[PDB]
């Protein structure tokens, strides 16, 4: 209701976590899940 | 520079990863009692790892 901006708030995938080997953070990307209509708009091509 | 440890039998690991580590102040600079090394030189952890 306040400030949206979309951020991740709670998360369900994994309850619990331990043993933790290896931590990391990226640079800051930009994110909007606004619905939106019409044909996609972006592209994301990613290779691991 | 810890205020306090864990007992002997109760002793604490820290795990470093994705760091880097300046052992010329740990050895070089003498600020501590003593130290003994095992298989390696103090001076030699700086370009080996």
């Amino acid at each position: 209701k306040n400030n949206k901006s979309w951020m991740e708030s709670e998360f369900r995938v994994y309850s619990s976590a331990n043993n933790c080997t290896f931590e990391y953070v990226s640079q800051p990307f930009l994110m909007d899940l606004e619905g939106k209509q019409g044909n996609f708009k972006n592209l994301r091509e990613f290779v691991f | 520079n810890a205020t306090r440890f864990a007992s002997v039998y109760a002793w604490n690991r820290k795990r470093i990863s994705n760091c880097v580590a300046d052992y010329s102040v740990l050895y070089n600079s003498a600020s501590f009692s003593t130290f003994k090394c095992y298989g390696v030189s103090p001076t030699k952890l700086n370009d080996l790892c």
